[PDB]
């Protein structure tokens, strides 16, 4: 039943806010928290993401966290900013300076308890909490360092609940500082141990989509976040609307994660937008499996699919959907591991997203995701072999050994993905 | 992990305090050593000058005990 949502740091709170805008519109919830929709399907699983307050008000089960106020002042002024519970805004003043150690060990530690108080108050009133979703980046300090601290503390207090992240992976193409690969390697180490499912949202891929496909010569954070929000709407459709398949976080984990560490998913979306032509079922299906539609910059032809979830939204022929899903599997059979039979599952939901008649969302557990980790690993090493920029971290009490261990664990994750690809 | 978290933040506190301490003691050692050196420079100058006043007395006596 209930999911608790947490958004941390600049990136986490920006994508987080858009997520709540997009799903509040799909469920007919306006910025005051009033329902003004046309269909009982909108309210039937509303409690998964929204609490009900007095006056038939729907309030997101959402906690907003940062070490600086700036992005959270912007959240509060944003279009849906009034819908959040005021007590669920938990902010420090210090900032974290793009420094994972500040987020995880010094500044974040000072604030983490007050975040947990709010987590506990939301959790306490859940009829049957399924677990948590966190939105954050891995390249900064607060979402990366403080976010992974939160995950660890949440696990200690709710060890039998599911932990899910939407984790934005850094790229030099859309880069704020040189230390991003350090912060991401340190964070991946945490995610490998302490999440059950992680959607790898790669800024490399979002940028390439905006540039190559959508023809945006200069992509902003807003253009990248349009892709992120459509993806997030798509991958949570099964949690939010009535349906058979992957209807809660645990069942999704059980279908998607054959070995506990290999829980890093490559999302995709079709059609790609920033337009009037009807998209056919064959076209959605080909495009949702296309490298160019993937939100992690990994070539899926360089690996194999362990498991896949496909979600189609809109009024369309279920027969045609089944036939096309079967067609892609039959013609591309070598890219689906033979030792997990029937490893592709398909859901269809009648309610389309805003501004589209038809859409498809793709969630892949592919061994090609190793490309993402290798790219981060190479950027990490190029610096770390000269100990460049380390004083930012050792000044917060960290040793070099902790960097060596994180790098080694992420190289092990890469070797494991490679083992199942060769099996 | 909680115990590692506590050691990182104590290590940071310990290094910052140690930096402050060592900078405080270095400064105090420099300012002392400088004071003593300057005073020894001035005391040697005065001492050469007192030796001149002493020698000027031996001159007025040589002249008195000449006559
Ligand atoms: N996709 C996306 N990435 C972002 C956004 N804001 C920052 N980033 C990325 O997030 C990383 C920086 O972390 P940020 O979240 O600003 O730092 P934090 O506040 O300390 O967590 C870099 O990799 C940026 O490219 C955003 O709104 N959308
Ligand atoms: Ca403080
Ligand atoms: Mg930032």
């Amino acid at each position: 039943r209930e999911i608790v949502h947490i958004q941390a740091g600049q990136c986490g709170n920006q994508i987080g806010a858009k997520f709540w805008e997009v799903i509040s519109d799909e469920h007919g919830i306006d910025p005051t928290g009033s329902y003004h929709g046309d269909s009982d399907l909108q309210l039937e699983r509303i409690n998964v993401y929204y609490n009900e307050a007095a006056g038939n008000k729907y309030v997101p089960r959402a906690i907003l966290v940062d070490l600086e106020p700036g992005t959270m002042d912007s959240v509060r002024s944003g279009p849906f900013g009034q819908i959040f519970r005021p007590d669920n805004f938990v902010f420090g003043q210090s900032g974290a300076g793009n420094n994972w150690a500040k987020g995880h060990y010094t500044e974040g530690a000072e604030l983490v308890d007050s975040v947990l108080d709010v987590v506990r108050k939301e959790s306490e009133s859940c009829d049957c909490l399924q677990g948590f979703q966190l939105t954050h980046s891995l390249g900064g300090g607060t979402g990366s360092g403080m976010g992974t601290l939160l995950i660890s503390k949440i696990r200690e207090e709710y060890p039998d609940r599911i932990m899910n992240t939407f984790s934005v992976v850094p790229s030099p193409k859309v880069s704020d500082t040189v230390v991003e690969p350090y912060n991401a390697t340190l964070s991946v180490h945490q995610l490998v141990e302490n999440t059950d499912e992680t959607y790898c949202i790669d800024n490399e891929a979002l940028y390439d989509i905006c540039f190559r496909t959508l023809k945006l010569t200069t992509p902003t954070y807003g253009d990248l976040n349009h892709l992120v929000s459509a993806t997030m709407s798509g991958v949570t459709t099964c949690l939010r609307f009535p349906g058979q398949l992957n209807a809660d976080l645990r069942k999704l984990a059980v279908n998607m994660v054959p070995f506990p560490r290999l829980h890093f998913f490559m999302p995709g979306f079709a059609p790609l937008t920033s337009q009037y032509r009807a998209l056919t079922v064959p076209e959605l299906t080909q495009q949702m499996f296309d490298a160019k539609n993937m939100m992690a910059a990994c070539d899926p032809r360089h690996g194999r699919y362990l498991t896949v979830a496909a979600v189609f939204r809109g009024r369309m022929s279920m027969k045609e959907v089944d036939e096309q899903m079967l067609n892609v599997q039959n013609k591309n059979s070598s890219y689906f591991v033979e030792w997990i039979p029937n490893n592709v599952k398909t859901a269809v939901c009648d309610i389309p997203p805003r501004g589209l008649k038809m859409s498809a969302t793709f969630i892949g557990n592919s061994t090609a995701i190793q490309e993402l980790f290798k790219r981060i690993s190479e950027q990490f090493t190029a610096m770390f072999r000269r100990k460049a920029f380390l004083h930012w971290y050792t000044g917060e009490g960290m040793d070099e050994m902790e960097f060596t261990e994180a790098e080694s664990n992420m190289n092990d994750l890469v070797s494991e993905y490679q083992q199942y690809q060769d099996a | 992990k909680r115990e590692h978290e506590r050691e990182v933040i104590q290590k940071a506190i310990e290094e910052n305090n140690n930096f402050i301490k060592m900078a405080k003691e270095k400064l105090a050692q420099k300012m002392e050593s400088n004071k003593e050196n300057r005073e020894a420079h001035l005391a040697a100058m005065l001492e050469r000058l007192q030796e001149k006043d002493k020698h000027a007395e031996e001159v007025r006596k040589n002249k008195e005990l000449k006559e």
